[PDB]
């Protein structure tokens, strides 16, 4: 049989795909539960549980016909029940009742849903999801959304069987394979914390013909043994291996695999640094006095200070820590929205953002937002902005240097080198009499509970954070909404809570940012809409409330996977996250073989995208 | 979706 063997690095807090917005959950559930639609190898949206669909002429009513052979299975593979339209009613009501962390995807879109969530109504029958019959689910929206179908690839719109959900109660969706039912390509055979994730092909899945591996086995990787990836690939145990050009082992690796190193493309997941604008927790700090803590609290609210950090942060040096000197720039990402995420009359989003920067000050003159280069690092500009910040901050009694805590996992050797790089860059440019980056090396549990898995803003224990966003649907709002003060998914990472904007949020202008988002969202013409979102992205770059850093992809690997066999998606959870479509082979792929396959894929993608646009018109009814 | 990393994945 055919097996894929590699590693994983993030244990999930749960399998609750209806309540979670973390990739630690959806990366797993992508393989276990299907929704209405999915992706092909080219990023087109194709049938999944829904074999057909229509949209009304006014754009408000979407109706999906579910295929009759789709079933729910237990973790052991036994059939539980057919998938029915009611399962989509159940899923949305459960997501609403549980206050899902991904509710922003649906709460302002589905008719009646906001009223139900906020208690203006108590009757879910007034909410715009209905099972018209066992095979037909109908959604009613508040306003047209050309990106609505792309939202169905997000797990909050996935179904759940109501009887199973009732039987499980509070046990539903725990980190245990028996806590959910399965209707997707795989069953989960093992889920062991800090050890293993194992998938087994479900032979009775409706689309089993498109599952080309029988088993997927992932061993836990904590970052302490980066050479283990190539070592186990060469030993024949892993199907692929990410390469680390800084290793002492790399010279021998590049000689042995001179014709096999493959670089991936940068993808739509964007990372950035942000500041904690309202820090409450100080378990992990080098500050020892209230004056230091209050000084840092003031500094992060100062725009000139944030801009000075931005201009002092050498992204090339940062990327070199993981990619080596020659690949250092291959991972660089300079906006939250990828520069090619959308186009406006033939011009990419990033070029439009650059043109909007003309109105945000001389410090942005000539900026270029293309991937793969560093347009931010500029020591002279950083020093000048810092001088302005220092005058403003000293007048408030702020003490210098400003100490900024950044966390990192003690086992994450490459991550330690990355954070050491930012410390060296910022302190070298601005002076350690002005800024100190204090690196806090934490255990796994401490790192989790003070960051990604912290449950409130008050538990965020750092001054600087380095997280990222993967897009949920095909519109710039998926990225730019994450900082809005009403419901932004990234607010807690900034130390803020969704709701009324507090004095810290207003001090940095996030109330104004939120009003801008509301106005842009009303625009229905794509070109005008995207231009308004480009101005919003420009505002955010200027605010330096985010410091764009890197993307996923752009990295070297060795591979025994078949090039371009897997699903690909610009947004959602049904692309690279899924082991459906993926194929393995005996031969180690060569760089030349991969390049030939890539050119074929690029060409076919354009052809297939054009066909997919023509297929769309047939669905208007 | 909220992401961590980046680390060695697919």
């Amino acid at each position: 049989s055919k097996t894929y063997n590699y590693v994983y690095s993030s244990d999930p807090s749960s399998l609750n795909y209806l309540a979670e917005n973390r990739a630690a959950t959806s990366d797993i559930v992508a393989n276990l539960v299907d929704g209405l639609l999915e992706n092909d190898q080219y990023g087109n949206i194709i049938p999944s549980l829904a074999e057909d669909w229509t949209v009304s002429q006014d754009g408000l009513t979407y109706t999906y016909k579910l295929r009759k052979d789709a079933k729910w299975f237990t973790s052991e593979g036994e059939e539980y029940a057919p998938v029915t339209a009611q399962d989509f009613v159940t899923g949305l009501q459960y997501a609403a009742d549980k206050k899902s962390e991904a509710l922003y995807l649906v709460q302002d879109s589905v008719a009646g849903l906001d009223d139900y969530i906020t208690g203006k109504t108590s009757d879910f029958s007034t909410v715009g999801v209905k099972a018209l019959d066992d095979q037909t689910v109908q959604y009613t929206l508040v306003k047209p959304e050309l990106y609505w179908n792309s939202k169905t690839l997000a797990t909050i719109l996935f179904p759940v069987n109501a009887d199973f959900l009732k039987s499980k109660g509070d046990d539903f969706g725990k980190a245990d394979p028996s806590s959910i039912l399965y209707n997707g390509p795989f069953l989960m055979k093992a889920l062991v914390s800090k050890s293993a994730i194992e998938y087994k092909k479900n032979p009775n899945y409706w689309d089993a013909k498109n599952v080309f591996v029988d088993d997927v086995k992932l061993t836990y990787y904590d970052g302490s043994d980066q050479e283990s990836l190539e070592r186990n690939f060469t030993a024949g145990a892993y199907t692929t291996a990410r390469l680390f050009p800084n290793s002492s082992s790399y010279e021998g690796i590049k000689e042995k695999y001179k014709n096999n190193i493959i670089y991936s493309m940068q993808n739509s997941t964007s990372y950035f640094f942000n500041f904690n604008l309202d820090r409450k927790s100080y378990n992990y700090t080098s500050k020892t006095s209230d004056i230091e803590k209050k000084s840092t609290q003031e500094a992060v609210l100062n725009k000139n200070f944030r801009q000075a950090i931005n201009f002092a942060f050498d992204r090339t040096s940062y990327g070199a820590q993981s990619e080596g000197k020659e690949g250092a720039t291959k991972i660089l990402r300079n906006l939250v929205v990828p520069p090619n995420f959308v186009s406006i009359k033939g011009k990419d989003f990033g070029e439009v953002v650059a043109s909007k920067m003309v109105n945000y000050g001389k410090e942005w003159q000539g900026i270029n937002f293309a991937d793969g280069q560093d347009p931010y690092y500029n020591p002279e500009k950083a020093k000048a902005k810092f001088a302005e910040a220092k005058k403003e901050l000293e007048a408030k009694g702020v003490q210098f240097p400003i100490h900024l805590d950044k966390t990192v996992e003690v086992t994450d050797k490459v991550g330690i080198q990355g954070v050491s790089s930012i410390k060296q860059s910022i302190e070298s440019v601005l002076g350690s009499d002005n800024v100190v980056i204090d690196i806090q090396q934490l255990t796994s549990d401490e790192f989790d509970s003070s960051g990604y898995f912290a449950q409130t803003a008050a538990q965020k224990d750092y001054d600087l954070y380095h997280g990222g966003w993967g897009p949920d649907y095909q519109d710039p709002s998926t990225y730019l909404d994450i900082f809005n003060t009403n419901s932004g998914g990234f607010l807690q990472n900034l130390g803020l809570e969704p709701g009324e904007a507090n004095d810290k949020a207003k001090a940095v202008g996030l109330d104004v940012y939120t009003q801008m988002l509301e106005e842009a969202n009303k625009e229905q013409d794509p070109a005008k809409r995207y231009e308004k979102y480009a101005d919003i992205q420009a505002w955010l770059i200027d605010s330096s409330l985010v410091l764009p850093s890197v993307s996923r992809g752009g990295t070297p690997s060795l591979r025994r996977t078949v090039p371009f066999a897997a699903a690909y998606g610009l947004t959602g959870t049904k692309g690279v996250e899924s082991y459906k479509y993926l194929k393995v082979q005996d031969k180690i792929v060569t760089t030349d073989e991969y390049a030939k396959a890539r050119e074929k894929w690029l060409k076919e993608k354009e052809e297939s995208n054009k066909k997919a646009q023509e297929e769309l018109a047939k669905h208007v009814k | 979706v909220m992401v961590k990393g980046p680390g060695p994945g697919r």
